[PDB]
């Protein structure tokens, strides 16, 4: 019908894909053992969407699980959800990239994306009608970075057509856990230009910032910095799973989206985030939520978006509602902040309505951003990378794999002519 | 003639380095199994 | 003979086991429930549509 | 399955084996005769069939005495004595008898038995070597191991835990000579170093630890403390496990430059530990003081190139980012221009567990640093400056001449580490206009 | 900087102390209803090690509808390499654990397993029952040769559990061994049957289609197959009852054909005074010795 | 049913039948009285009497009765049946010609009476083991009288031959190469295979894997039995891959002159060095392959080989034992002549091998033995025709033979029957 493969690569991906694969087997009512425990009928009439169906009313995941280092898959398998994900799902080899793109993309990326492109191409042919793909990894590590990046230039030749969605985890300069970072971050977003449809920059700043004033949670781990990110997940196909007054999918919203094919670069929100405290003296309303989303306060990207102008920008409402408050809303915050829009463009709001709330709530929002602001993020990468490249430090890693210099040249080459046209947009 | 000839050996030893690459990653699926 | 003082067998030590329980559990975090879910409703308060 | 051996050589090394070892059964709970009553259990105790288990080891010493205390020590039963090996003479504070005669008869038995180890091993990870440059056969045979040890194995990665001469204090007179002499060696046959003196840690225990009559063996346990945290990432499951690839990619930004200081915190005892709160920032500040250095140099009077960050046991994210935003936001703290991000965090769970009868009290939550930075060049200036004053009379070159080996690879290594303090010099200059 | 417990009203507690109570109001409430994983546990395995009293064999000779114990003596196994356990092996029902916190459901299939304990009690005692098919009333003679099957209840009230096997194939074998595997079903069919046999091969014949003993060394050989009731005493299996052993059905032999102490199995009995212990804990008779004065006057 | 005779000659022979008898009583659970405890694999080795007692089917010869009487009051007396053991009132002493022509015809029909009523009880006699040495007198002469007169009583069956060569340096002997050059004529024309080992080699071996710094005949008789053990055992015990005595020759001899194989053993190790390794089957192949724990004084680094047999026993899997072969092949100083492609034979056996006391293996769950052809077991030949020459030259020592009654156009012929043998071992190692 019309069916997503979930593409599963490094640790970040492999840990925020079990996350992911929690809320969505949450939902659709079905038990960790693989069988389905929900009440509604409407539950099971698209499961064919995530699931795929096996003997005995057991569901599995249409999902690829992809790590070089074997290291982390067995913390998976050891999850409440470890007994889910098929083994032959799971592809591994047995040595780590040690936070090298081009080891990861290169070197032993070559010897596993042959079992990698066999497993997808099974699920290729098994359902009838994809709708497309959709991956998760981290640009600062060495597999997703490396690895997950080299799927994307060989699953583009294979699929035109499909769509393809990236929800990748964008290195934070305020808080850095690798010096290499800035070399794997060059040599992927160089990457991921040509061959995106639609990419969700994450990062994991602002994700610490959310739990800490918005939550107020004291001691936020991983573990809940992996749950926004799977309530995002399922807000943008909440629409293609399900009915409502105004149904969408991945393609409606990307065509709505894409003005010249460079500028596919987002900024994804998630509406309903108060406090532990705050439990019951807080309405659950139309308005306060759209007075959630458009704030800075809120957002998961490394970036104030008052410093540029919205391109384009997506509201996609999950539940029941009446119609009129959201197109007031969208109007009315349209025309206070008519100076953070571009004026070429009119009518700059995109509204989609499912009527099926998520579980454990009466009422959801899910906001995916265009903006200016999105360039402040990339300019100062170069500010790293330059820094790095003029004393040619740490470079002998890369050499030593067969690669040349003018691949470091020409990734920034590529990255600098993306800001100097996309500056040209906001002026 | 000699050069040919040491060409027609190291294709030989590809083969018994997949046979023992492969028997390895079992005894690794086996024993990620058990833990 | 320093060495051998030192290096006495000496028993009736065990190494822990439940530390790093904790610790993953506290990398774990809170469930979804303490996490999301408002005004207690259940599983079934909002499927109609 | 990840694995790593270790190739201890002399007394130094086979007594940091002793200790080193000793914690690694004592933490995996396996008696010491080799059997047991949630990771590795296979990167350092291969299991046999009947449960019991045998180290990845191999210590050599070209003297008997060392290693048959251990033979009849309490773990006589736990090591394979085929692994142990030993030589009736030693080199007695001598490159030339370490590496060109003596050293001759016996590297291709200890060659033989690491290749059967190996042929045990799966996948190796790597192989950390212990040593002291002052040593006769630490010097000579671990140089002479090591140049065919890399040609045996080309790709495996090689780490080096030397016991580098204190400025001031040591034991020996011809010392500065074999540390000159191993140089060469451990310059274009290696990947990384943890030169540590031995000054360095007396002042820490006389300061933090309240013991002012310490042991060798109260190093020892402390030097088995940092490799045992070092090696904890593949030992255990973790959030952010960092292997030795891992952390030699953010250790070396060039080839010729492969010489971090190892740093560790807490290191207090029962008494002083009772009372004063043990937190990240502290930790991670007492890690940054230079009185808690290994190595008998300042960092204030260089700017760091690289840090790897282990932390292990009760350790947040949020905390570390916190803890490092802190130690960013410092001017005493320098960085050489090129390097705006700095930090390698890796993180383990299980805390770390305490030797009883040793020194260290029980602590919940541990971290060490491995920095690469560029005040350990003015140590290498001192070591030039008495190898040139005892060079230049010609003292000592007799023995070295009468053994067999040529006396202007003396100035050549002289040379090399002139060279190389000035690509260090180089490094540090800074274009900023 | 100064981080501080719970009561100290500091800081960020107004929250904690709110998120204290709700996850102590849903403890509560799993308490109340009784829905405890403590709970679940202790009544579940409570049910599992309940003890009970076994059957008395009058005429030293076992009967259906006895209730007995599987056990295989510790023979003197010098032959034995690596590490294998000693003492009196008992064959008991074993659960998946994993699976009995996934599900409070009754697990089938079963599996069987070997604890070196000789206690009776809920997870080890086998009733003797009928072929089924054939009319073997209960109180009769067991017989060499004669089909017979072992049951137990668990769980539930009315479980029937029969242990069977069958002529393996690729998609069934046991978990480690990889030879063919024994466990527990409910259903009746004619894989379920077990025969004994005499322990001398040579005897076998004579002693075919005689009364069967009690406390006393047999062979137990599964009808449809032909295999026999082997236990590895080299492969070890841990569960949350602790070191268990691992049994499978196929028959071993030495260098002069005769079955290895392996495939040794013993039925157990109650002890006639103390009804908690079994005949192979009853009390020896204290006398004192004369056969060293006796050979010293010869 | 398979049934195998032995025809033990000499000092060496005798003391070897102690060794590998004791060994043969232990595994299938003879008592040394004969009966079985009261509490058919035997058949090959053993024979049933009325009695229900196991009597071996071996012919212990030798020219002199005290190396044999010691058998007559050890604790096997009453096991081995009196008419078997031969012995006689003087011996060669350490010279070919005198068991040859002047003592050995005084007991050859004796021997070879008795052998008949031995082949006799057999009904399916699989064939011949004979066991001696190249220096003794009765080792040498009479070993070679017989196996002439054996070829002239049964054409078809086979004579496996076990033997001690000189070693290249020990010496128990002075005229030894007289000894071990004129008797190979016979085993070349009336061999089908042959187990050449040297004592030296086994020296080293004990005193390397053992720890036992010093050595005696037992400790190199133990090893010995353990070798003829494993060769039969795919005889008396049910194995994946049974192969027989007719099998191996097959895969092991290319050509009628070339039959000298070279033994090997492996693990023998200490309890001690059996403590702290784990013994896979691929830790007991390499070692079959190093020549440190060959048996012969020869290293197969000098040569190529031709043909191996791989005699597998214990608890072994069939899909290891092809990961082994297969990592073998993937080394160049391991070499094979290039009309072997395929160089294998393997099979496999159930039982491991057994214990026995006051021993020096400990009990291990698997083991490997080897049966490799090379054509560096040719260089041995060269030493003994170096030592040959340099003594024929001053005709030391032939007064003795010639006075046995010997012609001494032997001696020239004897040297040359070896050069031929040298030069189409050298035809081998060319390659087309
Ligand atoms: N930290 C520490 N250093 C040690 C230890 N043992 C020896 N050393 C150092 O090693 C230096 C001397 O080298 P040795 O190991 O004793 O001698 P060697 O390496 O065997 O070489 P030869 O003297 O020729 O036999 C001393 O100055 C010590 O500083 C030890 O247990 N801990
Ligand atoms: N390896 C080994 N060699 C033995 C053994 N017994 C005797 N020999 C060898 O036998 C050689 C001497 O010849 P013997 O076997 O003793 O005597 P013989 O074969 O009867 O010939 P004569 O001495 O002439 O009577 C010595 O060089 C030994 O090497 C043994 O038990 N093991
Ligand atoms: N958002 C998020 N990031 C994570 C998580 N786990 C690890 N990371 C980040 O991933 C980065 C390292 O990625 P890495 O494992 O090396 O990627 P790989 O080399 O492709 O496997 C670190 O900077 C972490 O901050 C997670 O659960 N969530
Ligand atoms: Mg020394
Ligand atoms: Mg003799």
């Amino acid at each position: 019908m019309r069916e997503i493969v979930h593409l599963q690569a490094g640790q970040c991906g492999n840990q925020i894909g079990a996350k992911f694969w929690e809320v969505i087997s949450d939902e659709h009512g079905i038990d960790p053992t693989g069988t389905y425990h929900g009440d509604s009928d409407l539950q099971l009439e698209r499961i064919n969407v995530y699931y795929n169906e096996a003997t005995g009313g057991k569901y599995v995941p249409r999902a690829v699980l992809v790590d070089l280092e074997p290291g982390t898959m067995d913390s998976v398998r050891s999850g409440p959800f470890g007994q889910i994900f098929r083994p032959d799902n799971f592809v591994f080899g047995q040595s780590g990239a040690g936070n090298n793109w081009a080891k990861g993309h290169y070197t032993e990326g070559a010897e596993l994306v042959d079992s990698v492109l066999d497993v997808v191409r099974k699920e290729a042919e098994s359902c009838d009608c994809l709708q497309g793909f959709q991956l998760t990894h981290s640009l600062g590590g060495g597999t997703g970075s490396g690895m997950g990046t080299l799927l994307i230039s060989k699953i583009r030749e294979e699929y035109p057509d499909r769509i393809m969605n990236t929800f990748s985890v964008v290195p934070s300069p305020k808080v850095s856990d690798t010096v290499v970072e800035p070399y794997n971050a060059t040599l992927s977003v160089h990457q991921l230009v040509e061959n995106t449809d639609e990419t969700y920059c994450i990062d994991n700043e602002a994700l610490y910032d959310i739990c800490f004033r918005t939550l107020k949670l004291t001691t936020p781990t991983y573990g809940d910095l992996n749950h926004l990110v799977s309530a995002t997940m399922s807000g943008v196909t909440t629409c293609l799973r399900f009915p409502g007054q105004l149904n969408a999918d991945l393609r409606k919203l990307a065509v709505n989206m894409v003005p010249f094919p460079r500028l596919h670069f987002f900024m994804p929100g998630f509406a309903p985030l108060t406090s532990r405290g705050s439990q019951q003296y807080r309405a659950l309303t139309v308005p306060e939520l759209t007075q959630q989303m458009f704030d800075a306060k809120n957002m998961m990207a490394a970036c104030d978006p008052r410093h540029g102008r919205y391109l384009t920008v997506a509201a996609v409402f999950r539940g029941r509602m009446s119609m009129k408050e959201v197109d007031e809303q969208m109007l009315n915050v349209q025309n206070k902040n008519s100076s953070y829009f571009v004026e070429w463009i009119p009518n700059n709001v995109k509204t989609a309505v499912c009527d099926i709330p998520p579980r454990g709530l009466k009422m959801s929002a899910t906001f995916i951003g265009n903006s200016t602001a999105i360039q402040e993020l990339f300019k100062r990468i170069s500010e790293q990378f330059t820094a790095m490249f003029r004393r040619k430090a740490f470079l002998h890693w890369y050499t030593g794999e067969g690669m040349d210099e003018m691949e470091f040249t020409e990734a920034e080459s590529n990255m600098n002519d993306l800001v100097s046209e996309y500056q040209q947009y906001q002026d | 003639k000699l050069v040919d000839e040491k060409f027609r050996k190291s294709l030989n030893i590809q083969v018994m380095n997949k046979l023992e690459r492969q028997a390895k990653n079992q005894v690794v699926q086996n024993e990620n199994d058990e833990k | 003979c320093i060495y051998r003082k030192e290096y006495v067998p000496m028993p009736d030590h065990r190494p822990d086991f439940v530390s790093r329980w904790y610790s993953k559990s506290k990398m774990e975090g809170l469930p979804y429930k303490h996490l999301i879910t408002h005004h207690q409703e259940p599983s079934h308060r909002y499927l109609i549509s | 399955m990840r694995e790593c051996i270790s190739i201890h050589v002399g007394q130094a090394g086979v007594q940091i084996g002793n200790a080193c070892w000793e914690l690694y059964c004592l933490e995996h709970g396996i008696q010491p005769d080799g059997q047991m009553p949630d990771d590795s259990f296979n990167t350092f105790f291969s299991e046999t069939g009947a449960g019991k288990h045998v180290p990845r080891a191999v210590f050599v010493d070209l003297e008997p005495t060392v290693v048959d205390e251990v033979r009849t020590g309490t773990y006589r039963q736990l090591f394979h004595p085929e692994q142990l090996i030993t030589g009736k003479e030693d080199a007695a504070n001598n490159y030339a008898r370490g590496h060109y005669t003596i050293g001759k008869e016996i590297v291709d038995l200890v060659l033989d038995r690491i290749r059967k180890l190996a042929d045990l091993c799966t996948g190796l990870q790597g192989f950390l070597i212990f040593h002291s440059f002052g040593g006769g056969t630490g010097s000579g045979f671990a140089s002479l191991l090591m140049e065919r040890l890399s040609v045996d194995y080309g790709k495996k990665s090689k780490l080096e835990f030397a016991i580098y001469p204190a400025p001031q204090v040591s034991t020996a007179v011809v010392e500065p000579y074999n540390s000159i002499l191993t140089t060469h060696t451990t310059l274009e046959h290696s990947d990384c170093a943890f030169m540590v003196d031995n000054e360095a840690i007396y002042d820490i225990c006389r300061r933090n630890l309240d013991i002012e009559r310490p042991t060798y063996t109260n190093l020892n346990r402390l030097i088995g403390q940092i490799v045992s945290s070092i090696t904890a990432s593949l030992r255990f499951d973790g959030a952010l496990n960092v292997d030795l690839t891992e952390f030699q990619t953010n250790l070396v930004p060039y080839p010729r430059i492969h010489f971090p200081l190892a740093t560790y915190a807490p290191v207090i005892s029962a008494e002083k530990a009772y009372h004063e709160q043990l937190s990240v920032a502290e930790i991670t500040n007492a890690c940054f003081e230079p009185a808690n250095q290994m190595v008998k140099c300042d960092p204030r009077h260089g700017k760091y190139m690289a840090c790897c960050m282990l932390y292990r046991g009760d350790v947040v994210p949020k905390d570390v980012n916190a803890a490092i935003a802190t130690i960013k936001t410092k001017r005493t703290i320098q960085f050489v221009d090129w390097c705006p991000t700095g930090f390698k965090v890796g993180i383990n769970y299980q805390p770390p567990t305490v030797v009883p009868g040793g020194d260290l009290a029980k602590v919940q939550r541990a971290v060490c640093m491995l920095s690469n930075t560029t005040a350990i060049a003015e140590a290498w200036a001192r070591l030039d400056h008495k190898f040139d004053l005892m060079y230049a009379k010609r003292a000592f070159v007799h023995w070295y001449v009468g053994e067999g080996m040529e006396e202007g690879e003396f100035s050549e290594a002289r040379e090399d580490l002139a060279a190389l303090e000035k690509d260090y010099e180089e490094v540090g200059v800074d274009s900023v206009e | 900087q100064n981080v501080y417990g719970p009561g100290v009203r500091m800081g960020n507690w107004n929250e904690d102390v709110y998120l204290e109570e709700e996850r102590m109001r849903h403890f509560l409430e799993k308490r109340e209803k009784g829905e405890l994983l403590i709970q679940r546990n202790r009544r579940v395995k409570k049910n599992i090690l309940r003890p009970m009293q076994l059957s008395v064999s009058e005429d030293g000779y076992v009967h259906y509808g006895d209730k007995v114990i599987i056990v295989n003596p510790d023979q003197v196994l010098g032959e034995e390499a690596g590490k294998f356990m000693r003492g009196d092996l008992s064959l008991c029902m074993s659960p998946d654990e994993v699976k009995a916190q996934l599900s409070d459901d009754l697990e089938i299939p079963c599996g069987v397993s070997a604890v070196q304990t000789i206690a009776p009690m809920g997870r080890n005692t086998f009733t003797i029952l009928s072929d089924g098919a054939n009319s073997c009333e209960m109180g009769q003679v067991v017989v060499y040769g004669q089909n017979f099957c072992l049951g137990i209840a668990a769980g539930l009230e009315g479980k029937m559990l029969y242990l069977t096997s069958d002529h393996r194939t690729l998609l069934k074998s046991s978990l480690k061994s990889g030879l063919q595997e024994v466990t527990l079903t409910d259903e009746v069919t004619h894989l379920n049957c077990w025969q004994a046999a005499f322990l001398d091969p040579q005897l076998r014949l004579e002693y075919e289609g005689f009364p069967v003993r009690a406390n006393e060394k047999i062979v137990i050989y599964h009808r449809h197959t032909n295999r026999a009731l082997a236990v590895h005493r080299n492969l070890f299996l841990r569960t949350y009852f602790g070191k268990e052993m691992e049994v499978v059905a196929h028959t071993y032999l030495d260098s002069h054909k005769v079955e290895k102490p392996k495939n040794q199995w013993m039925l157990v009995t109650g002890n006639p005074r103390n009804k908690s212990n079994t005949m192979l804990d009853i009390s020896k008779p204290i006398t004192e010795d004369t056969r060293a004065l006796e050979q010293a006057m010869g």
